[PDB]
Parts: C-alpha cells; structure tokens; sequence
C-alpha cells in the first residue's frame, strides 16, 4: 500500500548514504557487496571477524587470478 | 644533543614532543609524522587550540 | 648425576625465563619508567624474544 | 534469511563464482565466523565516530571529517538501523588511504 512503499524509499536513502561514506573512506566495496555486509551486521555479528573474512577473501582472490 | 638545539633553556626543549597521528592503512611513516609543540598555562591564552591546529597544517606542508 | 640434577636445571631455567618474559612484557605495557626493561634488556639481549600472543578472537 | 546462507552470498560477491564452484573458501569463512560470533568489546558508536573523524582529519581531508558528522546523524534520524556500532566498526576497518585524489562526488 503506502507504508510498504515509504519503507523502501527510507532503505534506498540509507543505502545511498552508506555508499557515500564507503567511497570517502576508499573501501573497495561496491553497492551490491555492501548490501550483504549491512544485512549481516543487522542480526548482530563481529566486525572484527567479518572484516578479517573480507580481508582474507580479497587476499585469496589474487592468488587465483 | 647532537645539534646545537641542546644549547637552550631546558624548558622549551622538554615541551616539544613527537605527536603520532592516527594510524593509516597501507602507508609509510613519512606521511604520518608531525611535531605538536604542546603548551599548558597562561601562554595558552595566546597559543590557543586554533593556533596549534594551524601550525600543524604548516608542518604538514 | 644428571638424571636428578639436569632435569631440575632445565625445568627451572624454562620456568625462570618464562617468568622473566612475563616480568618484562607486563612492565612493557607501562608505556625513567620504561627503562627498567631496557636496563634488563641491554645491548641486544632478550629485548626481542616473543612479540605477542599469536592469537585472534 | 539465516547467517549461514548469507555468508555464502558474500563468498559469491567477492569471488565471482557460483556456490557449487567456491566451497574451499566458504569452509574457511565458516571456520572464522563460527566460534567468533558473540561481541567481544562493549558497543558504543561514540568512540567509533571519534575514530572516523580522526581518520578523515589527518588525511588532510578536514572537510569530509565534518561531512561524516552530518551523515552519522541521519542514521539516527531515520531509525531503521538497530546496531549502528557494528556497521561503522566494519566500514572503518576496510578503509584505505588514497593518499591523494579525493575526487569528490555528490548530488
């Protein structure tokens, strides 16, 4: 209806502002991977562990290319 | 002690300190290293916080 | 001769050195003051044995 | 969704592959993420905010350190974010210094 459409706008706004914070901090993420990491941090997860996981998967992506 | 800066009053030689910046990801120490000269007293009315931040911008260049 | 003695020597020398590490390392977190480490750890001796606990989590 | 199926989407976002292809890296990611799930430090957004302001102040980018102050308040203005500490702690850790070229987008 209407309240199911206002929430989609309010999520698109935040997912743009977080992308701006991500580009001024020069994180290598893009718009699609950031939506996975924001979803993960919603439920409650260690950023010290998830950041180590990303810092290793991007570290092992290069040995295969 | 190696240069002639040691031939000075021991007050102003003590007040100058190495300031560490906040730590950057992959970089060298030549981009993050600056002196701070720290000031505490009635002299801080002339050398306020606005002065030392602008001095650190000069040391940055 | 050595079965009773050197067995007591190595277990004491390992226990001495470990508590000597823990004295230096727990005094190294204290940033005059930090010089008690660098006096004990003079010119290259035992100033770099273990970096930190190789762990995570 | 669940976090176990959601980690595999991340393994297919970073590595460009399908779930039937990449399974050695996902086995590593379950090893790291599992047994390290619970928060180990106390949560506050205030300390992570004053560390990102520091992060932008001495990259000679004193302008973005005051723009982050206006972007961090909007996250509270909307209110769809429960754990604001975790995402900021994550976005600070993956940050890189460009050293230069802060080619400013917006708008």
């Amino acid at each position: 209806a209407a309240a199911a459409a206002a929430n989609l706008n309010a999520v698109r706004e935040t997912m743009d502002v977080l992308l701006e914070i991500s580009r001024i901090l020069n994180t290598g993420l893009d718009m699609e991977t950031l939506s996975i990491c924001v979803r993960l941090c919603e439920q409650g997860i260690n950023p010290e562990a998830l950041s180590s996981v990303i810092k290793e998967l991007r570290k092992a992506t290069e040995a295969l290319k | 002690r190696a240069t002639n800066a040691q031939f000075d009053s021991p007050e102003i030689l003590r007040r100058l300190d190495v300031r560490l910046l906040e730590v950057s990801p992959g970089d060298t120490g030549w981009d993050v290293f600056s002196l701070d000269y720290h000031v505490d007293g009635p002299i801080a009315t002339v050398f306020t916080r606005e002065c030392m931040s602008h001095y650190l911008r000069v040391f940055n260049f | 001769l050595v079965s009773g003695f050197e067995a007591t020597i190595n277990k004491f020398d390992k226990n001495f050195s470990a508590h000597l590490l823990d004295l230096l390392a727990r005094l190294s977190i204290y940033s005059g003051m930090a010089s008690v480490i660098s006096r004990l750890d003079f010119n290259g001796f035992y100033t770099e044995r273990l970096e930190r606990l190789s762990a995570e989590r | 969704k669940s976090p176990n199926v959601l980690l595999q989407n991340l393994c297919c976002r970073i590595l460009g592959r399908s779930e039937a292809d990449v399974a050695q890296q996902f086995q590593y990611a379950v090893r790291v993420i599992g047994s390290n799930f619970a928060p180990t430090v106390e949560r506050d957004e205030f300390l992570v905010a004053e560390k990102i302001k520091k992060e932008l102040i001495r990259q000679r980018r004193e302008a973005d350190a005051a723009l982050f102050s206006e972007l961090h308040r909007k996250l509270h203005s909307q209110g769809v974010l429960k754990n604001k500490w975790s995402i900021l702690y994550l976005l600070l850790s993956l940050s890189e210094d460009p050293r230069r070229q802060p080619s400013k987008v917006s708008s």
